[PDB]
RNA sequence: AACGAGACUCUGGCAUGCUAACUAGUUACGCGACCCCCGAGCGGUCGGCGUCCCCCAACUUCUUAGAGGGACAAGUGGCGU
């Protein structure tokens, strides 16, 4: 059989979401009239096959993220987990314990003094 | 306050229902257009089995129709058709006693004038053309017409201000003079393409509406802005109610009233479950008519089907 | 990035929607003519049979052939890093 569509039918679809996202949708019928008044399309049976694609897309851009496409809408929430989240007021505290062994070299470098201590095991674990 | 009930279910149609129409004159009469190419006409029945029957089938037409209406006497129809022909219809023989002829690509929506005595219509192509019912075209709007599709025509049902109003994908609303031939005011406030317009039965308000979920009223003789509702997702169709202070508009797959007294939502309209392995799980409703008397609403849908809903206390 | 593949060109199957025909037909009648009574009923207005014959009747379903339309794995259910 094989229903596979050619880089000619998949890089003009991918093409015309970039510039037109606001004019399309799901219906094939009414995709297939705005996909032959902005662009010139050789063939009635070409024009078909890039509205078909172009119907796919759609589908696939209202879930989630498709890594050859861009758009303003899902750019500026990318920009929104860029910047700062809404997830803390201020930093986690540096009120943290410290092995013998680095309060030793923090001894060695004039400084301790603000955290708890503790010893491990008795011999290397196995 | 009042609320929408479930009466029944209308079921001979092979494609998306595009609109429905209705007249004082016979209410046991309903008519709609399809995606199937034909114009059903409905015999309404108030037996306890099934709420209608199909009656007769028009079908000239050689692609999908895309706007119908009824004549103020109920004897005649007319329709439009994405074959860009435009047809009057005898309802009594169902057959055409003229065709229009005159746009050169695709035809969006139609109408009559308050008298019937004019027909005026809106396309792909671009450009509002007003007909004498002989089939002879009058006046072509050009230049000063949307930039791009027309998406819809009205009049005003008054007599004393003679005008019609129109919206486009260029997302501009416009108001026009039918005997000076000219525009007279835009409204500018939409960010995406308009699906509809509409105006009340006392002539008075507009409302429009498309893919930015908000629904606007704007005055038709003061010239200026009211306040805009929020409908949800996308608008689909709107109107107003013949005897309640009520806009209506069908919104996705559900349909929503607001009492403008006090501008509060009265009822939202949804249906049962069909569990659907994808995104958009219910069919979308298409088109809206409110019965002559009032106290029932028509709604038509992507899965074939005419829902109709009785109000109750 | 280039050629081959695919697209492309011709062809088959659909349109009671468009354009319109005495070098293509149909229906109908002003009607006219031959044959049969088998027919409610006569040897009739009315019935049956016709590549029998006119129309200065109406029309495009059947024939021709120009323009457009239509199908996309587009819709629903499974399986797939």
């Amino acid at each position: 059989m094989g229903r596979v569509r050619t880089k000619t039918v998949k890089k003009a679809a991918r093409v015309i979401i970039e510039k037109y996202y606001t004019r399309l949708g799901n219906d094939f019928h009414t995709n297939k009239r705005v996909c032959e008044e902005i662009a010139i399309i050789p063939s009635k049976k070409l024009r078909n096959k890039i509205a078909g694609y172009v119907t796919h897309l759609m589908k696939r851009i209202q879930r989630g993220p498709v890594r050859g496409i861009s758009i303003k809408l899902q750019e500026e929430e990318r920009e929104r987990r860029d910047n700062y989240v809404p997830e803390v007021s201020a930093l986690d505290q540096e009120i943290i314990e410290v092995d013998p062994d680095t309060k030793e070299m923090l001894k060695l470098l004039d400084f301790g003094s603000l955290s708890n201590l503790q010893v491990t095991q008795p011999t290397v674990g196995m | 306050t009042e609320q929408m009930t479930l009466r029944g279910t209308l079921k001979g149609h092979n494609g998306w229902v595009t609109q429905i129409a209705t007249t004082p004159q016979f209410p046991d009469m309903i008519l709609s257009a399809s995606r199937d190419k034909t114009i059903i006409m409905w015999k309404l029945t108030r037996d306890e089995t099934n709420y209608g029957i199909p009656q007769r089938a028009l079908r000239g037409h050689s692609h999908f129709v895309s706007d119908v209406v009824i004549s103020s006497d109920g004897q005649f129809a007319l329709s439009g058709s994405w074959d860009g022909t435009l047809r009057l219809w005898d309802l009594t023989t169902g057959t055409t006693t003229r065709r229009f002829v005159g746009h050169t690509k695709d035809v969006l929506s139609v109408a009559f004038s308050s008298d019937n005595r004019q027909i005026v219509s809106g396309s792909r192509d671009k450009t509002i053309k007003l007909w004498n019912t002989l089939g002879v075209c009058k006046y072509t709007v050009q230049d000063e017409s949307h930039s791009e599709w027309v998406s819809c025509v009205r009049f005003s049902p008054n007599s004393s201000n003679p005008i019609i109003v129109s919206c486009g994908w260029d997302k501009l609303v416009k108001v026009w003079n039918l005997a000076n031939c000219k525009l007279k005011t835009n409204h500018i406030g939409h960010t995406g393409y308009l699906n509809t317009v509409t105006v009340s039965p006392d002539g008075s308000l507009c409302a429009s509406g498309g893919k930015d979920g908000q629904a606007m009223l704007w005055d038709l003789n003061e010239g200026k802005h009211l306040y805009t509702l929020d409908g949800g997702d996308i608008i689909n169709a709107l109107c107003f109610s013949p005897n309640r202070y009520w806009l209506c508009a069908a919104t996705g797959p559900s349909i929503k009233i607001w009492d403008l007294e006090g501008k509060i939502i009265v009822d939202e309209l949804k249906q049962e479950v069909i569990s659907t392995s994808s995104k958009a799980e219910p069919p979308q409703c298409t088109s809206l008519a409110w019965s002559a008397d009032g106290q029932t609403l028509f709604a038509g849908y992507t899965d074939n089907l005419v829902r109709v809903w009785q109000v109750t206390i």
